[PDB]
């Protein structure tokens, strides 16, 4: 799927969220929440209210693994595989949801990075997480 | 659609803010660029090659305005989004054979341009809000389809 | 929807060969297999760790009847699709959270179910029948959504 | 995405497809266009009646493609990449007209291979013609 301007393109972006890709993270996922609340059926052991200790713990957690795939480009399948796992295996997540997180994503970034967010930037980062996505779920596929 | 009251009042006064036709020209510009199969439908507006050329291009701009611009109006009219889009739900699958679910794409890039557009006073609250109205209309735009 | 009133005529006439409870079953059982992110939704029904024991399973071929029980009248009430599923559109929503993206798909697979239990005697065009009808359902099923 | 029990099962079936691929092929093209019109946006150049011997054609290229890929699990981004270009690059074509292909296409293997399109030959070629797809838009993503 990606193509060097986007392996590029991605690396660059990914180094201007620098260390916020926690906090885009939790945020990414409050909003998808509130917008798309079919999706708190998966977060029922969770605290959902305005500013949750989990939430906040969990998007360290996705930025954390966004950042890892950054770094592995080259290689997703095998960096996520205990990950691919989890969401295709154990959880049973409706892929129609990575579509929405990933939206959520570009919508953060987009809110706090909206120099950066060229359109070129956007396109890539679009296919990045729906190439991450797409390992996400290939233990469906 | 409904949404709520407050959620009602919201999206307004944003909209009251919102410039047509800065907003609407980059609103399609990313369509295309992030979706390019889009530019089928537009491919008399000539050279789309790269990002620069399709930002630039003036038929892009026009255009994002005049949809931009319905948008608007079902902002404005929410009791009666089939009614309004009818003779353009007519437009878009009789004579350009649009999937809808590019409606909807074009309506999450809206969305993500009026996000770059109005940083951190664009809410959670607030985006979902859209998030309804945009889906609203995505919908009127599949309805009187057939 | 409408259709025509031959395409009327022909899917009426299937439809009347058409087993409910064999081919209501292995719509649902390959929703699950093919699907698996489907099962989230079906845990009550035990075990269905691979697809023997899903086809096997009892409660899946129970309710694969119910569901083809439904198209079922939605087939035979072509004018009023959504006054039909409201109170199931009602079902689906609130209390089960299904996304609508779900309804299609098992629409899909019905009809390669109907696909395969009539061999050349679906034909073509017979076929595109029931994807209208069949979308015309999946979508009486996503309207009373809010 | 592709499991090997999927590059198994995939490859096992269309051994029963057999010399059939041609005539599958132009026949899921038939029922496309019936089914799903919207998509002879994309054949004007071509007659659609009901049986042209363009269509003929064409799902002998195809069935062709297809029997290709069977060939080539293993390296589809290669195998594919001169037509990865024709139908992203070129031809621009809607993704969303790859899952209606798709479907077309399992619907008739089923109607003359309905003994052998069991429940888990239905999900393999289902990855598997997902996973030709997303190769066959990657140069979008
Ligand atoms: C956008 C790509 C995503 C990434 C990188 C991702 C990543 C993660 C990560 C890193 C964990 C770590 C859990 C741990 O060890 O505590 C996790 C767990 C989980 N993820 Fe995601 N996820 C993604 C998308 C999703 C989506 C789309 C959903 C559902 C709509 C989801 C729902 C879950 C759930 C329900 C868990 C269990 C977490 C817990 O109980 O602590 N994730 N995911
Ligand atoms: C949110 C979904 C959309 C809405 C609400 C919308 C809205 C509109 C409106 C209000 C018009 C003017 C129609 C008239 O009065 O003649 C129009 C025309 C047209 N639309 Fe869109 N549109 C949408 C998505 C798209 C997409 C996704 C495409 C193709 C990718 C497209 C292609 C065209 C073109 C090229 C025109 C110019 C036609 C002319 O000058 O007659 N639209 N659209
Ligand atoms: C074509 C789309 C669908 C239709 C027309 C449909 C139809 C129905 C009907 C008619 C009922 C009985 C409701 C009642 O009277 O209590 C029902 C209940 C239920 N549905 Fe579906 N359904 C569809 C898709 C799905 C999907 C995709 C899922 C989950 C993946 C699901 C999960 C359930 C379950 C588990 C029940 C049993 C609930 C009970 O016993 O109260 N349905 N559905
Ligand atoms: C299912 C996977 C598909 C495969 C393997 C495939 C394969 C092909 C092949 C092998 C050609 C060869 C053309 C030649 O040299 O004459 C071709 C051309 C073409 N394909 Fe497909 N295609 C696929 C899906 C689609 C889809 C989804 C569409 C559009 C909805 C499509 C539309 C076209 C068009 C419009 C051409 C130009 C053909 C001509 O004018 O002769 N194909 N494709």
């Amino acid at each position: 799927v990606l193509s060097a301007a986007d392996k590029t393109n991605v690396k660059a972006a990914w180094s201007k969220v620098g260390g916020n890709a926690g906090e885009f993270g939790a945020e990414a996922l409050e909003r998808m929440f509130l917008g798309f609340p079919t999706t708190k059926t998966y977060f029922p052991h969770f605290d959902l209210s305005h500013g949750s200790a989990q939430v906040k713990a969990h998007g360290k957690k996705v930025g954390d693994a966004l950042t890892l795939a950054v770094g592995h480009l080259d290689d997703l399948p095998g960096a996520l595989s205990n990950l691919s796992d989890l969401h295709a295996h154990k959880l049973r997540v409706d892929p129609v949801n990575f579509k929405l997180l990933s939206h959520c994503l570009l919508s953060t970034l987009a809110v706090h990075l909206p120099n950066d967010f060229t359109p070129a930037v956007h396109a890539s980062l679009d296919k990045f997480l729906s190439s991450v996505s797409t390992v996400l779920t290939s233990k469906y596929r | 659609v409904q949404l709520s009251g407050e959620e009602k009042a919201a999206v307004l006064a944003l909209w009251d803010k919102v410039n047509e036709e800065e907003v609407g020209g980059e609103a399609l510009g990313r369509l295309l660029v992030v979706y390019p199969w889009t530019q089928r439908f537009f491919d008399s507006f000539g050279d789309l090659s790269n990002p620069g050329a399709v930002m630039g291009n003036p038929k892009v701009k026009a255009h994002g305005k005049k949809v931009l611009h319905s948008f608007g109006e079902g902002v404005h009219h929410l009791d009666n989004l089939k009614g309004t889009f009818a003779a353009l739900s007519e437009l878009h699958c009789d004579k350009l054979h649009v999937d809808p679910e590019n409606f909807r794409l074009l309506g999450n890039v809206l969305v993500v341009v009026l996000a770059r557009h109005f940083g951190k006073d664009f809410t959670p609250e607030l985006q979902a809000s859209y998030q309804k109205v945009v889906a609203g209309v995505a919908n009127a735009l599949a309805h009187k389809y057939h």
